[PDB]
C-alpha cells in the first residue's frame, strides 16, 4: 500500500545509551493514565471491570455539558448588551 | 649468548563480531 513504517526501537551497546533525563508526558501516556484511573474508579463502584459501558464518566461529562451551555448562554446574552 | 624463549598461548585479542546489520526501508509518501 503506502508502505508505512511501524514505530521500532532496538538497543544501544555503547556510551550514548543511558543519557537523556528528559521528563515530558507524551499524548499516549496521558491517555493511558486517564484510562487506568477510569478503570479503577469503575472497580469500586460497579464491582466489575469489563468496561463495556461506563456511566460514571457519563455523569461527569453531563455536568460538564451543563457548565458549558451555561457559559455559552451567558455570553450569548452578554452580546445582547 | 642468547637466552631461550618459550611458546605460550597468545593473549586473545579483542573480538570482532563481523555481523551483517540490516536496515529497514523508509515510507512511501502517500499523497
Amino acid at each position: 500500500d503506502r508502505r508505512s513504517f511501524s514505530s521500532r526501537t532496538p538497543v544501544n551497546e555503547n556510551p550514548d545509551g543511558v543519557q537523556y533525563r528528559r521528563g515530558f508526558v507524551t499524548r499516549h501516556q496521558v491517555s493511558g493514565w486517564r484510562f487506568v484511573m477510569r478503570r479503577i474508579a469503575s472497580g469500586v463502584a460497579l464491582h466489575d471491570t469489563r468496561m463495556l459501558v461506563d456511566p460514571l464518566r457519563t455523569q461527569s461529562r453531563a455536568v460538564l455539558t451543563g457548565a458549558l451551555i451555561l457559559v455559552t448562554g451567558l455570553v450569548g446574552c452578554f452580546i445582547f448588551s | 649468548s642468547r637466552l631461550i624463549f618459550e611458546h605460550q598461548r597468545r593473549l586473545t585479542p579483542p573480538t570482532t563480531r563481523k555481523g551483517t546489520i540490516t536496515i529497514e526501508p523508509p515510507p512511501q509518501l502517500p499523497r
